[PDB]
């Protein structure tokens, strides 16, 4: 797996490939990985398959209650609370999970890495998953806040490519998608075979 | 001074009875259902110009496809919205799926006579709910319309009103209703029906109206859009 | 359990044309020690159903003690049904499958055989809830040194007489004390038919040793 | 990996941590802050396990504010750090220990400053200067050189920076910023961040 | 130790060494093995020493008990029962391998095991805890139907004192009981009263 | 009087006003009837509709493959003793791979029931049953109380003017055990029609049919799928 | 150490067509080296448009179908209308995930139309992860299957032919090949095929004879 | 008012709660019980108070164990759960102990049971009387009745419900010691048509169950044919 | 544990407890409140005067939270329970949303707990 996003001027970049696997098995060449936790959130996922996909559908749960209850969306720094909180009571008990909730709300575009080690942070940009160090490397050279919005979606999807190229455990497709201000956008799939055929 | 489980000679419920009679110390709410969606429709009886409107809500939404109107004692409605909401939430979590409206009024309907004073738990309900309900929805059947009271029992209405003026509110229903009516004709009935029982003289802020259709989700109609219904009527 | 303590060894079973026989020894072993040598490893459920255990011989006298009683209990009503041998199957299946997932096993594998309805029924259930049927059975070395001679003759000839199954099972039984190490020769044939549940034994099987005088 | 630094003087306490918040080979956060406002004269500086640090801090942190809202008054330094002992070794022993090390900062109108060191085995220890981590081994040698009781807030900033410079040289992990706190008689200031 | 029991025509007979250990120290030389459980029923134990005397204790109560209760001597069958219930519920906790005998006027002369792991069974003669082993041919090949209650105190005595002879953790003296109708009748055979069989010396 | 309001008082009388009371909850619902042939087993129920805009109140659930129910009295006791029904057939279906005999599952009814009317602030169950089923002994027709008695019966109507449908019941039960299933419904539909005023009919609105037997598993024929049995009550 | 598992074999495999979908199995169930029968098919129906199949350990797998087919009456009880192929599908992920620290050690594949009338395959870990699928092979020799199924069905590593659409009969010789292949070579697979095809008219069986060595 | 709960005694002493479940039964259509010689043999006068019900429903005789019977009079549904409790104690005497319960035990613990509802304001007493019957070569033929007070006797020959007096002056007629079974269930059906009030009640279903030498010490219902033999001569003695 | 119920509906549907309860509510001292357009405010009645009273320990208007305050009129013993459940609350609100409540949400907090006591055995 690799995943990755970042805030920029015109919102959050969220960014994923598509393979799961059982050892070195190859499980799943179209996996989505990117969960839509309501039109203006989203999670992603890495580590345990069920695990991410349980906690996260729960999460999606529990902020739709909070929506009927209060009447009015709850922030991301609160739906990525939730999820830190759900999970802390099961640490040491084997979940494996690393997650980015990635949203725009009263404080503008919102981002924040949770995991089922207990870490719960905002940040600018984040790469998760056993290809993220090969995702940073690429993202960090381009980054910047003032991207154009067309290079923002050239450098998310170029840098889970290379993870894709190097790590083992990454590849199929990569899903790239955009929050906005009024929602999030799905904005492309590309296979990593077609891809390849274009960066060369 | 008897128990809360007693039963009567005639074979009711003290308590549900008593429950049944809190009900018409409501406001009247009235729900129609047509084959374009259903319409729930409630005054909202305002006893001071210094109390803010829109703080009365006595319609809720339950989820996207499905509305709620209450009657009766309405701080008692809450625990019952609330596990509404709840149980929908669970249908989708497990079974990726909306609920049926009828489904959502069954579960809230199984805890209607769960009261009592030496079963259950340290501080259990000492009671029933005062309160009744009209869920207006839009599911696989088409657009429904269910009512239930504090004894728990439930079933889909063509129209039915609820609260203080509801004999009265349904003989004018019966007058009206036919199973080829428009929403829009729904909705204009609805409002005429309340203008009659009404005490006060109704206008845009001292009555509610929520709709459910097929195409759209659950919509609380806003100032200007009761505005351009109330000129007809 | 965790430590199996007094053990019984293999049980077979074979359906035929109006029934089902099942055959057990009746040595309960301590470890390699043949200790308890008169035991019966077989149990008359009811009318039309049997039961044999391999395993740990307290833990079977446990399911004897409460499916005897279950027996009972639908004798007293008195009300026109019985548990069927397939519901006994199940009936177990459920109960070994939930002693596994408690972490404390009943130890034992054992063998159900009835007949109900114009069906010969047989039946396995082993101690972590792994259940099926089929035309014939053996646990333990059984299934090794059995189940090989069962199958075959059961494939040129699916539909056996009741004498021709109890000869394939006396075969069989021979071949278990010539090589299991915890077997006995005094075993019990129990077979179920349309006139209910028949027990026998103790019985021998003849054996030759002809080979003793074949090595130089 | 984490530090964690206080040096208290006649009227004051200064205090700073890391802002690195790491992750296996990488730095997933450089602007990390570790320290949490209890009250407007009391701050406490968390690191240990992820998870544990901040469901602790902001349990204390929730506590102290309730202790206020309750009482109209705030806890003292002392009172809570006490307090956050209880809590801790209360703990230690449960199905729930927290493995967590802090430093409580704080003025008190009538005691004065006041910093505070805790382990997670729940010892508590006041000291005039004090630090976590592993940072803490090559910099509290720099401490005890150059402290004196009457230091001047200048100086604690000079002497914060001799001890974080040395991190820069001698320490193997990449830290390169730090946030920098005081508390005194007007409450907690946020001076600059000191960065490499 | 070494326990062993055997039905006769009228009643039982019981047997036991005498020996507690620890590791290879003797901590009591002369123990008493044969605990009364009612009148006239009897346990021998075998394994823990704490746990045969926790569990006889218990069984004590629970037969005291049901025998008010129903007012009439229990039967020996009910007395091994309440064993096996105990010893197989606790099979995990406890070390307990015990042989019950006794006589009642329902079913006579009974002896019941219950080994190890909590099974019952009713048997001619039986035979218990590690030193006997070391018997089981003996026993085997000496053991007759039909035998006088004065011909089974013989066996037990021979058996005991072979198993004795070759069991470093089974030893001291004899203790034997026979219980019958008429009650029970104790005995200790110790030193020269111990039946003697040769050392094979060249 | 100083004797109704608790279940657990006896009166001088030897009677429990408690259990009595509870037992007009079932006279006051509208008439069900049951009766089987044979092979079938068959429920018909009559549905009072609040107003002219109403649906019609259920009255016949399922509770297995081989069991179905009609109610009369309190509808929120009728679904908790559904539910307990409901789960004990589950319960004989995942242990022992077979359906729950009728018998059993109504003396599991009678025993649930009997217990609040027993301790001190608890209530029966103001419900009354007729139970519908098919196993290894053939059809059945159950009844069930608030006082937790049962009665197997060859047919059975409960509910308010159930008296007439009893009459009639009477009158034609000699015929039941060999009449076809169109016969026996038609019998059941007869009954019921006797529970209504002399102007008012049966109607597709009104009436709900239940039946299970040898070959059909407990199905509910209701609105547009009644109309088969109606036509032809000639 | 009692382990409270073992594994029993079986290979498992499910093809979604345009309005069919295939569910199939062999019927050996093994232990150690030993066969238990070779008459156990890992396919259960659970509704007109829904079959199940499953592998992995078999005390599991009974139990499994079990709360699955008490779950299917209970839903329809509270609700009215038989479950879906996708609510079922839902249903099972929770399900499994209730044992995530002791899992059921099963392989699960779903088989049925959807609400359009479609074919619809799921497949599953032991513990609850699950998507929709065009086809998925699982169990013992799901490794053996699963490429040729890429190749075969997904087109995969193919240039100039044309993607058609995925016809019974092909579908039904694909799915008699890979299994007959996997006998060749997984110990665990052999003796028969059990074949089930849902359609709108219902689901009828197939069986097809393997190699009983 | 005196009368209101089981945990208040009147100022003479007495229990009404319990006296008036004891009404209940007094009440009820009548049983009888029958010890002789080589068994127990039961009679219930059952009331037929629809002709809707069918032959058999509403039994007043349960087996409690496979050698223990038991006959009951007054609300039965209070009956239906002693019959449960009654069987729960013989199950679980038989897995602590091993052997079949005694009958004289299995009357005593039931009776405590009984007994533990005539206490407290909580609980209410049964409105229930019942008879236990057994047969065994070891302890012969035993009957026992016991009342909602929790009083357990043993008898050889016993009546509960409306005409139990006049069912007991006929038993006192019979030398019971000397008969076997297949004697006096002929003798129980006499018993039942004469107490029986054929102008108050219009019918009635004779119900007989036995246990003795002859079913080998198990419960069972009588069989049919003799049943039919048995009302046959009751019925022509009343001529 | 006492588990009788408490509050219960009597004939024509009222809740005597409760209405009892706004009896008690009415013999309170006076509070009023005004919402401005940028500021809002809250007064009191009295209660007693009394020189000999130190004024600090008596007010009937509390913080619950920083942007939250209450006044309250009836029982006052009843008053301090509430407003102290209310404290507790708004913390936990901050620790798991990482904003103060709104008014209103802390407003429905003790509303339903209100509620809560009208409906449960014992209270
Ligand atoms: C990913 O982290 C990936 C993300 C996940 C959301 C798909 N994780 C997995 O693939 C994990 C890695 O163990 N696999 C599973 O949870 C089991 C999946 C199905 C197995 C079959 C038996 C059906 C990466 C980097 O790990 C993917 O390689
Ligand atoms: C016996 O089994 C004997 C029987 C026992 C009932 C007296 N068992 C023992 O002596 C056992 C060890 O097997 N010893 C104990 O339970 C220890 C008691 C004292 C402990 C302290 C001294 C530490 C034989 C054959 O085991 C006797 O050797
Ligand atoms: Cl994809
Ligand atoms: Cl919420
Ligand atoms: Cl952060
Ligand atoms: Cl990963
Ligand atoms: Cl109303
Ligand atoms: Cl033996
Ligand atoms: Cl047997
Ligand atoms: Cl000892
Ligand atoms: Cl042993
Ligand atoms: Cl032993
Ligand atoms: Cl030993
Ligand atoms: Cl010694
Ligand atoms: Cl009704
Ligand atoms: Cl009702
Ligand atoms: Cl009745
Ligand atoms: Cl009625
Ligand atoms: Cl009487
Ligand atoms: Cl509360
Ligand atoms: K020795
Ligand atoms: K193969
Ligand atoms: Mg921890
Ligand atoms: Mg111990
Ligand atoms: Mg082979």
């Amino acid at each position: 797996t690799t995943t990755l996003a970042f805030k920029f001027r015109h919102g959050v970049i969220v960014a994923a490939d598509s393979r799961a696997t059982a050892g070195a098995y190859i499980a799943s060449q179209t996996v989505k990985k990117v969960i839509e936790i309501n039109p203006y959130l989203l999670g992603t996922m890495a580590g345990g398959a069920a695990d991410c996909s349980f906690w996260e559908r729960l999460l999606a749960r529990q902020c739709r209650i909070y929506e009927l209850r209060n009447k009015e969306r709850i922030s991301v720094a609160a739906a990525s609370k939730l999820l830190a909180n759900m999970v802390y009571q099961y640490k040491g008990m084997g979940l494996s999970m690393g997650t980015m909730i990635c949203g725009w709300d009263k404080r503008g575009p919102g981002l924040y890495y949770v995991d089922s080690e207990g870490n719960r942070i905002s940040g600018a940009t984040f790469s998760v998953g056993s290809g993220s160090v090969y995702a940073y490397g690429v993202m960090d050279r381009g980054y910047s806040y003032d991207l154009e919005v067309e290079q923002a979606y050239d450098l998310a999807r170029r840098a889970i490519y290379q993870a894709t190229y190097r790590d083992a455990y990454s590849g199929g497709a990569v899903n790239l998608y955009h929050v906005r201000e009024d929602g999030w956008i799905r904005v492309s799939s590309d296979n990593v075979a077609d891809l390849h055929e274009k960066y060369s | 001074d008897r128990g809360v489980n007693t039963f009567s000679p005639e074979g009711r419920l003290f308590q549900v009875e008593y429950a049944i009679e809190a009900i018409k110390l409501g406001s009247t709410a009235i729900g129609i259902q047509t084959s374009e969606g259903v319409c729930l429709a409630v005054e909202k009886r305002i006893t001071s110009p210094l109390m803010e409107p829109s703080s009365i809500e006595k319609i809720v939404e339950i989820d996207a496809h499905i509305g709620c109107a209450m009657s009766g004692l309405i701080a008692d409605a809450k625990t019952l919205i609330d596990k509404a909401r709840v149980e929908t939430q669970n249908h989708w979590f497990t079974y990726n799926e909306t609920m049926t409206v009828e489904s959502v009024t069954q579960a809230v309907s199984n805890l209607a006579l769960q009261f009592g004073e030496e079963d259950a738990d340290p501080g259990a309900m000492s009671r029933p709910f005062g309160v009744a309900l009209l869920f207006g929805g839009v599911d696989e059947k088409g657009p429904q319309l269910f009512h239930m009271d504090p004894s728990g029992t439930f079933v889909q209405c063509d129209a039915r009103a609820i609260g203080s003026a509801s004999e009265g509110a349904q003989s004018s229903l019966q007058e009206v209703y036919h199973k080829s009516m428009t929403l829009k004709e729904a909705i204009k009935s609805s409002l005429i029906i309340l203008k009659q029982v009404m005490e006060e003289k109704l206008n845009a802020t001292n009555i509610e109206l929520a709709t459910v259709q097929p195409g759209q989700n659950f919509h609380m109609f806003t100032k200007e859009e009761l505005e351009e219904v109330i000129k007809d009527i | 359990t965790q430590n199996p303590m007094v053990t019984g060894t293999s049980v077979l079973g074979v359906k035929f044309e109006g029934g089902v026989v099942i055959a057990a020894d009746m040595l309960g072993s301590y470890g390699s020690l043949a200790r308890f040598r008169n035991i019966s490893r077989i149990m008359r459920v009811n009318n039309s159903t049997m039961l044999g255990a391999s395993g740990d011989y307290a833990d079977f006298q446990y399911l004897k003690q409460v499916l005897g009683q279950m027996v009972i209990d639908e004798e007293l009503l008195g009300d026109g049904h019985s548990y069927s041998p397939r519901a006994i199957h199940s009936w177990l299946t459920r109960a070994m499958y939930s002693r596994r997932s408690k972490m404390n096993p009943l130890w034992n594998t054992m063998v159900i055989g009835g007949y109900a309805d114009g069906e010969s029924f047989l039946g396995y259930v082993d101690m972590l809830g792994v259940a099926y049927e089929a035309p014939s059975l053996a646990t333990g070395y059984g299934a090794y040194l059995a189940q090989p001679l069962l199958r075959e003759v059961l494939e040129k000839q699916p539909v056996l007489s009741q004498t021709e199954a109890r000869d394939l099972v006396e075969r069989c039984m021979r071949v278990l004390y010539y090589r299991d190490a915890r077997s006995y020769n005094r075993f019990q044939i129990a077979t179920v038919t349309e006139k209910g549940v028949e027990i026998e034994g103790p019985l021998s099987t003849e054996t030759n040793w002809d080979i003793a005088h074949m090595i130089s | 990996m984490e530090y964690l630094i206080g040096i208290q003087g006649p009227d004051y306490v200064l205090v700073a941590s890391d802002r690195v918040a790491a992750s296996n080979i990488v730095q997933m956060k450089d602007d990390h802050d570790k320290m949490f406002k209890m009250s407007e004269k009391i701050l406490l500086l968390c690191v240990g396990e992820a998870g544990d640090t901040v469901q602790f801090a902001e349990y204390i942190q929730k506590n102290v504010q309730l202790y206020k809202m309750r009482n109209g008054y705030e806890l003292s330094p002392t009172a809570a750090a006490n307090f956050t002992r209880r809590n801790l070794a209360d703990c230690l022993r449960s199905r729930t220990p927290y493995h967590v090390n802090l430093l409580l900062a704080g003025y008190d109108e009538h005691e004065g400053p006041a910093l505070y060191y805790m382990d997670y085995l729940a010892a508590l220890a006041k000291a005039p200067f004090a630090a976590h981590g592993y940072g803490a081994f090559l910099t509290l040698s720099i401490l005890d050189r150059y402290y004196t009781p009457t230091i001047s807030r200048e100086r604690a900033v000079e002497l914060l920076r001799k001890c974080l410079e040395e991190l820069q040289k001698r320490f193997i992990l990449n830290l390169p910023t730090f946030s920098v706190r005081i508390i005194d008689k007007n409450g907690i200031h946020d001076l600059d961040n000191i960065s490499f | 130790t070494t326990i062993m029991a055997v039905q006769f025509d009228g009643g039982v007979v019981l047997g036991a060494d005498s020996r507690t250990t620890t590791g290879s120290y003797i901590a009591n030389r002369v123990t008493d093995k044969l605990t009364p459980i009612h009148d006239r029923i009897f346990c021998c134990r075998s394994g823990s020493a704490a746990d045969t005397q926790a569990v006889a204790d218990a069984v004590t109560y629970q037969l005291g008990f049901h025998s008010i209760e129903l007012n009439e001597p229990p039967l020996v069958h009910t007395a091994a029962s309440l064993f096996k219930e105990m010893c197989y519920r606790y099979r995990e906790d406890l070390m307990a391998g015990i042989i019950i005998a006794g006589w009642d006027p329902q079913e006579g002369g009974q002896v019941y095991s219950v080994p190890m792991g909590g099974m019952m069974v009713r048997q001619s003669f039986a035979i218990g805890g590690s030193g006997s082993s070391y018997i089981y041919g003996y026993v085997d090949a000496t053991y007759r139907e039909g035998m006088t209650k004065e011909e089974c105190l013989q066996f037990t005595a021979n058996a005991l004192a072979l198993a004795m002879e070759r069991d470093g953790s089974s030893g001291g003296v004899i203790r034997l009981a026979a219980i019958a109708e008429s009650g029970v009748e104790r005995q200790v055979l110790l030193g020269d009263q111990i039946p003697k069989f040769a050392v094979a010396t060249l | 009087n100083q004797y109704d309001n608790d279940v657990t008082v006896w009166s001088p009388q030897g009677r429990i006003h408690q259990i009595e009371y509870a037992m007009e909850a079932v006279k006051q619902g509208s008439a069900t009837v049951g009766l089987k042939s044979k092979t079938h087993a068959v429920l018909v129920a009559l549905k009072r509709a609040q107003s002219e805009l109403a649906a019609h109140q259920k009255k016949i659930l399922h509770v297995d493959n081989h069991i179905g129910i009609s109610i009369a009295g309190l509808t929120a006791d009728a679904r908790l003793l559904c539910n307990f029904m409901r789960q004990e057939c589950l319960d004989s279906r995942f242990v022992f791979d077979r359906p729950l005999p009728v018998s059993r599952l109504v003396s599991l009814i009678g025993s649930k029931t009997q217990i609040p009317t027993q301790r001190y602030g608890r209530r029966p169950y103001g419900v009354g049953l007729l139970i519908a089923g098919y196993d290894d002994m053939g059809p059945h027709i159950f009844q069930t109380c608030p006082s937790a008695n049962y009665f197997d019966c060859r047919a059975m109507s409960i509910g308010a003017r159930s008296q007439s449908a009893r009459t009639y019941l009477e009158r034609h039960m000699s015929e039941f055990m060999e009449c076809n299933l169109n016969e026996l419904v038609k019998h059941g539909l007869r009954a019921l029609r006797e529970t209504l005023p002399a102007e008012q009919d049966l109607t597709t609105k009104n009436v709900s049919i239940g039946i299970v037997g040898k070959d059909l598993e407990f199905t509910i024929y209701d609105d547009d799928d009644v109309s088969p049995f109606l036509e032809g009550l000639e | 150490r009692f382990s409270p598992y073992v594994f029993n074999g079986g290979t498992i495999l499910a093809i979604a067509g345009e309005d069919f979908a295939i569910v199939a199995s062999d019927t050996r169930l093994s232990e150690g080296f030993s066969i238990h029968t070779r008459d156990s098919p890992k396919c259960y129906k659970l509704t007109d448009k829904t079959v199940i199949g499953c592998s992995g350990f078999h005390g599991d797998c009974l139990t499994l179908t079990k709360i699955i087919e008490a779950r299917l009456k209970m839903y329809k009880h509270s609700n009215n209308k038989a479950m879906t192929t996708g609510a079922i599908a839902a249903m099972l992920s929770t399900i499994l995930y209730s044992r995530r620290f002791f899992p059921y050690y099963v392989y699960n594949i779903i088989g049925g139309l959807d609400e359009e009338g479609k074919g619809a395959v799921y497949s599953f870990d032991p513990v609850g992860s699950y998507q929709r699928d065009s086809f998925k092979a699982g169990g013992s020799a799901s490794a053996m299957l699963q490429p040729l199924l890429d190749n075969q069905v997904g087109f995969k590593n193919m240039q100039n032919v044309e993607h058609v659409p995925l016809s019974l009969d092909r579908a039904m010789r694909l799915v008699k090949d890979v299994f007959i292949s996997a006998a060749e070579r997984d110990v665990y697979t052999g003796d028969a095929l059990r074949i089930c095809i849902v359609t709108k008219e219902g689901i009828r069986e197939e069986t097809v004879s393997l190699r009983k060595d | 008012g005196y009368d209101l709960s089981a945990s208040t005694f009147s100022p003479d002493g007495r229990v009404f709660q319990v006296e008036y479940a004891m009404k209940a039964v007094e009440n009820s259509s009548t049983a009888i019980g029958i010890r002789c010689k080589d068994g127990v043999v039961f009679g219930v006068e059952k009331l037929v108070l629809s002709k809707l019900y069918e032959e058999g429903s509403n039994k007043r005789l349960f087996n409690v164990d496979r050698h223990v019977g038991m006959a009951v009079a007054g609300l039965l549904a209070d009956a239906r759960s002693l019959a449960d409790i009654a069987r729960e104690e013989a199950s679980n005497f038989r897995s602590n102990f091993g052997y079949n319960i005694p009958l004289k035990h299995l009357a005593d613990r039931v009776a405590m049971y009984v007994h533990a509802y005539t206490l407290y304001s909580a609980v209410r007493p049964f409105g229930c009387s019942f008879m236990l019957g057994s047969y065994s070569v070891n302890d012969g033929a035993q009957l026992y009745m016991i009342d909602p007070s929790g009083v357990s006797y043993g008898y050889w020959g016993c009546a509960i419900g409306k005409a139990r007096q006049a069912a007991k002056t006929e038993i006192e007629k019979l030398q019971m010691k000397e008969m076997t079974c297949r004697d006096i269930v002929k003798e129980v059906a006499k018993i039942i048509y004469i107490v029986h009030d054929e102008v108050k009640d219009k019918a009635f279903e004779l119900e007989l169950s036995w246990v003795g030498e002859l079913t080998n010490g198990r419960h069972e219902i009588v069989p049919k044919d003799i049943r039919e033999e048995a009302e046959k001569y009751a019925k022509e003695s009343l001529k | 544990s006492y588990d009788r119920a408490i509050t219960v509906f009597s004939p024509d549907g009222h809740l005597f407890q409760v209405e009892y309860a706004q009896e008690a509510v009415k013999k309170g001292s006076t509070a009023v409140g005004v919402r401005g357009r940028d500021i809002v405010v809250l007064g009191v009645e009295k209660k007693s005067v009394a020189k000999l009273q130190d004024e600090r320990t008596v007010r009937k208007i509390c913080a619950l939270d920083d942007n939250v305050c209450m006044a309250f009129a009836g029982l006052t013993a009843d008053a301090r329970i509430v407003i102290n459940r209310a404290r507790v609350e708004c913390q936990s609100h901050r620790l798991t949303v990482e904003d103060p409540v709104t008014v209103e949400y802390i407003t429905r907090y003790i509303a339903s707990l209100k509620q809560r006591y009208t409906q449960s055995n014992g209270r």
